[PDB]
């Protein structure tokens, strides 16, 4: 009687209140003019929470929750009523853009509802928003709302567990890379959930995410430190390519200039005759919003990511040399890995051939040769080796190769075949898989199954040839 | 009073975005480049814009601009039975023969 | 605030550095008697909300980590001064016909200072299981006064029996749950039919607009799947309404926040004691907020119900907190025959999932999510309460000084060997 | 300040009234929608618009076709 704080912190404790705060919340993201009445809003909530004696922590996690549900489409408004409330860290606002700051500063009353809330997922009901309560989250996690590290090391799977199933996968898979395993045919066919876990929530998803929308620098900052999380799922290096291949296009296209050939890209009218004459027509499409990163069309329609400014906080590269110093940083991250995603193998190529192209004549050719030697050494060989039955991306990079002497072309792919097959675990894993395949298709070469054998003969050995 | 002036305060916002009608989005479009539509850049045309917007004047009066909106229908139902009928009958005859003539 | 802003940064030179801690809060307790009235309140607390990290060190005379606090309910500085703002805040709340704004503003800034004051965990900044009385929205007891009169009474009866005490329409004698639950049928049956009719006048403009869109074009095959609102054409580009409704929004709320009418109710209060104006509110057809809040409270209340019937420990929690407050009490806590537990297990499921989740998820499949989650996240937020709040207990802050990654920015050499290997 | 509040009343009733005013307006705004669509369909179903000339169309379309026109129920779609 003497030291509570007498407030109602559990929704069916104090029921009108809620009540009132959440229909209330409904209605802001159903009024056109409600970017312009924010103000009005706040005071309005901050009447109700007193009248009723609601709790800060509760009323705050009611907030994120209906917000989350029509995130998608409100946003804009979502992130202005939390900027002007007082529930939003204003003298020591986090930065999550700059690796000295990325454990200071937020507002760790958030961090904490918020670190609870992206671990619960064991009921059935909140396995279907998860994603929409990660997208929030990663929303806020950009804006400076949190921290991120605040909330890294406080989400599910600790990091012993992660370390653990990693050693798994690590050896299963070099198990059955070098040992190899026999595919059953016809064997014995006649006589006479932790690891969804892991895969699917938690650290993991939420670096995915934190990948989609354009904030690089904390999973940069990850992965700096742990690389082997790559073996754990293929999107992060998809992602990862997806902001690159974003950041180069524009140096692409101001080389190897397409940009004269892009008014090409149109569709046809839509022609019918009507009273005995022709008469044409446009096509008549309508624009959706989802959560899906990449754009597409499904025969009526098309779709786009809805968070149209991603790539804020991104800036494409003016010149060549900005191109190597930002690869060594993006590219040395992804890896062997960059052969997931063959259209960068085509891109960097192109941009090489066309910038060796440009001085011909002049006098420092030699200089502009050597460099490209070193990288393509060091970056895209050993991706280009990863391919799968993948002809015309080993075409490029081989059409950008033609330009070196000889000499350097075989130290190259003797280095290849001696020193990096063994002693790196992706590469290793498929030079086994093709030789292994190799062997299996030439048991089988016939005068009669020439055929097909001699095409699929010839797209593996023009795959992954050495 | 207060209530009152709160109940209708959600009944207008409510009438704005979730329970409006608009128009029935019938389109043309006349520069040959364009071969796809967004299909929501469509707008009505300023003498409609014009009329629609005046209903929401501060002095004006909803019949005379309901009369307004009656002549611009029949305006435009006149124009366009106009130009058809001018169109298809002789237009029709004429080109026939010519390309006859022409191919002979 | 100069004075008060001095007795910090003298501390160093105090002979007990430590004795500053029971000055410093001391003097701030005397300036907070001494405000003449909320309105003075108010424009002074944005200092006390300034320097909310310097009361947050009891004793040490080295800032803190940010989001880690040293002050307990019982130690030496909050002894006093928590039992005395718990006086305040106690008052502010008794008053409950003569509140201004301003002291519901007051209220709140003065409860989310003392519950960031205090850690999370605090074995005083989480209730212990208090449902809350006196949830009256009737416009105290001014304008307190057929169809009308019966609806009324119904709503009446029902929200009071079974939302104001979820516990006792809980334990009953298997006559009062019949009889809330034959006072509450025809209620749940009218609200339904009218929301009904809502969503149908929606649909029917939707759909009478699409045909025609279609039929108008040559190969337009509209999407009949969707029907999220969107604002009409001539609206969402226009310029003089958008200045005309902003000059109209703007005049409001300057007769709101206005010294002249600062006693007015809530936005969204309904005033059971009124039967005709809660008439007017529940059956319009075109406002349906009241009905979504109607809704809601039956879902948490069926909620907490169907919880303690069935789980078999969450009552034994319940029932000790009854208890231990008084010795002396009369549910049975112990009594659920199978009679009883099932006329109750069977109501709410009835109404909590039967009709109402089935209802909202044909129609209208955003209000859908919402009342699912909010159920799910209270039963998760029960359940961690019950442990007491251990789940929050454990953090983790980071201390560690990061520093600029390096990044290897060099290729490798070339060995002698011109070709690969040795013998080539 | 409870004692007195006859004095405050008129202002707020004067918003009360004009926030109506507009609402109506708004109503309206809808329901001359509502004929306009309609009229389109009109339009689209066959040919409908069987109106009298009165020497209009004569102005309008032109006197020379005018003749084989004497000799209007026009498709318009």
């Amino acid at each position: 009687s003497k030291y509570e704080l007498k407030k109602y912190n559990l929704l069916v404790e104090n029921s009108v209140g809620y009540g009132q705060l959440v229909a209330l919340l409904i209605l802001a993201y159903y009024d056109p003019d409600n970017f312009s009445k924010v103000s009005a809003y706040l005071k309005e909530i901050y009447h109700i929470m007193g009248k009723y004696s609601l709790d800060s922590i509760r009323t705050l996690d009611v907030i994120l929750n209906v917000s989350s549900q029509f995130i998608t489409e409100g946003y804009k408004f979502f992130i202005a009523l939390l900027r002007k409330s007082d529930s939003w860290p204003s003298s020591h606002v986090a930065n999550n853009s700059n690796y000295s700051s990325l454990n200071e500063g937020g507002n760790m009353i958030a961090a904490n509802i918020i670190s609870f809330n992206l671990s619960q997922y064991n009921e059935e009901v909140d396995k279907e928003n998860y994603e929409r309560y990660m997208d929030m989250c990663c929303i806020l996690l950009k804006n400076g709302f949190v921290n991120f590290y605040s909330i890294w090391d406080n989400v599910k799977p600790e990091m012993e567990f992660l370390q653990e199933y990693i050693q798994n996968l690590e050896t299963e898979l070099e198990e059955e890379s070098t040992k190899g395993v026999e595919n059953p045919l016809a064997m014995a066919a006649a006589l006479s959930k932790t690891q969804q876990d892991i895969l699917l929530f938690g650290k993991i998803k939420l670096l995915e995410r934190l990948l989609i929308h354009g904030c690089v620098i904390p999973v940069i900052h990850v992965l700096k430190q742990y690389p082997k999380v790559l073996y754990v799922s293929e999107s992060l290096s998809r992602y990862l390519g997806r902001v690159f291949e974003y950041l180069l296009n524009p140096l692409y296209t101001s080389m190897t200039s397409s940009g004269e050939s892009k008014d090409m890209a149109t569709a046809l009218m839509i022609t019918r005759i009507d009273n005995g004459i022709l008469a044409h027509k446009p096509r008549l499409i309508h624009k959706y919003k989802t959560h899906e990163p990449f754009e597409s069309l499904e025969l009526n329609s098309s779709y786009v990511f809805y968070y149209s400014e991603w790539n804020s906080n991104l800036t494409p590269f003016a010149s060549v040399n900005d191109l190597f110093e930002n690869s060594h940083i993006y590219l040395s991250i992804i890896g062997p890995y960059l052969g997931r995603i063959p259209t960068l193998l085509s891109k960097i190529s192109r941009i090489g051939v066309a910038d060796i192209q440009k001085n011909h004549g002049s006098e420092s050719l030699h200089v502009t040769i050597d460099k490209w030697i070193d990288y393509v050494r060091k970056f895209i060989f050993p991706a280009t080796s990863l391919l799968q039955n993948n002809p015309i991306a080993t075409s490029e990079v081989y059409e950008l190769m033609k330009f070196f002497p000889f000499e350097k072309r075989y130290f190259i792919y003797n280095e290849m075949m001696t020193k990096l097959s063994q002693d790196i675990l992706p590469l290793k894993v498929s030079f086994n898989k093709a030789e292994r395949e190799a062997k299996s298709i030439l048991k089988a070469l016939s005068i009669d199954t020439i055929a097909k054998e001699s095409r699929r003969f010839a797209k593996l050995i023009s795959t992954n040839p050495l | 009073t207060f209530e009152h002036l709160n109940r209708d305060t959600l009944r207008y916002i409510n009438l704005l975005k979730r329970l409006s009608v608009d128009l029935a989005k019938q389109v043309e479009v006349s520069d040959p480049s364009v071969t796809v539509y967004e299909m929501d850049k469509w707008v009505p045309s300023e003498k409609l814009q014009g009329i629609l917007e005046q209903y929401c004047a501060p002095d004006t009066d909803i019949r005379g601009v309901d009369a307004q909106i009656k002549n611009y229908l029949d305006q435009i139902k006149m124009a366009r039975a106009k130009f058809g009928l001018e169109n298809k009958y002789s237009l029709k005859e004429r080109l026939s023969t010519l390309t006859k003539e022409l191919n002979h | 605030c100069i004075g008060l802003d001095f007795v910090y940064n003298s501390r160093f030179n105090r002979s007990n550095p430590a004795s500053w801690g029971n000055t410093f809060f001391e003097l701030f307790s005397t300036i907070i008697d001494l405000l003449n009235s909320p309105s003075t309140f108010l424009k002074f607390w944005p200092y006390a909300e300034s320097r909310i990290e310097w009361f947050k060190m009891n004793t040490s005379v080295e800032p803190v980590s940010l989001g880690e606090s040293n002050l307990i309910s019982y130690k030496q500085p909050l002894y006093e001064k928590l039992r005395h703002w718990n006086d305040i805040l106690a008052k502010l709340e008794n008053n409950d016909i003569l509140n201004t704004v301003k002291h519901y503003n007051m209220k709140y800034k003065l409860e989310n200072f003392l519950s960031e004051l205090l850690p999370i965990n605090e074995e005083s900044n989480f209730n212990r299981s208090a449902s809350i009385s006196a949830l009256q929205e009737s416009d105290n007891e001014w304008n307190r006064s057929s169809s009308d009169v019966i609806f009324a009474a119904d709503y009446n009866f029902v929200f009071y029996h079974l939302i104001i005490c979820p516990i006792e329409f809980a334990f009953s004698d298997l006559e009062y749950k019949n009889d809330v639950d034959r006072s509450l049928s025809p209620l749940l049956d009218a609200i339904l039919e009218i929301e009904e009719n809502f969503y149908s006048k929606i649909k029917m403009n939707n759909r009478t607009r699409y045909s025609l869109e279609e039929a108008l074009n040559t190969e337009y095959y509209a999407n009949y799947d969707v029907m999220t609102p969107k604002l009409p054409v001539y609206m969402k580009h226009s310029n003089a309404m958008k200045m005309d409704r902003n000059e109209f929004w703007a005049n409001l709320q300057n007769i709101k926040e206005s010294d002249d009418y600062t006693l007015r109710p809530t936005i969204m209060d309904i005033s059971l004691s009124n039967t005709t104006c809660l008439y007017k509110q529940l059956t319009q057809e075109d406002d349906d907020y009241y009905r979504k809040q109607f809704i809601l409270q039956l879902c948490f209340t069926t909620n907490l119900i169907r919880n303690l019937i069935s789980s078999d420990e969450t009552r034994n929690f319940y029932k000790s907190c009854y208890l231990r407050e008084n010795p002396l009490s009369d549910i049975d806590f112990e009594n659920l025959d199978e009679v009883n537990k099932k006329r109750g297990l069977n109501l709410c499921s009835y109404i909590c999932d039967n009709r109402v989740l089935k209802f909202y998820k044909i129609k209208d499949p955003d209000f859908y999510r919402v009342i699912r989650k909010l159920m799910s996240s209270d039963e998760k937020f029960t359940t961690a309460k019950i442990d007491g709040f251990k789940e929050f207990q454990n953090f983790r802050i980071s201390k560690e000084k990061i520093p600029p990654p390096a990044f290897d920015e060099t290729f490798k050499k070339f060995t002698f060997i011109k070709m690969g290997n040795k013998l080539i | 300040k409870l004692e007195n509040l006859k004095d405050k009343l008129p202002d707020i009733k004067s918003i009360h009234s004009k926030l109506l005013l507009r609402i109506g307006k708004l109503q309206g705004l809808y329901d001359s929608v509502q004929v306009i669509n309609r009229e389109v369909e009109g339009l689209s179903e066959g040919r409908t618009s069987l109106v009298v000339t009165r020497a209009e169309w004569e102005k309008e379309l032109g006197t020379d076709l005018v003749k084989f026109l004497i000799e209007i129920y026009d498709d318009f779609s």
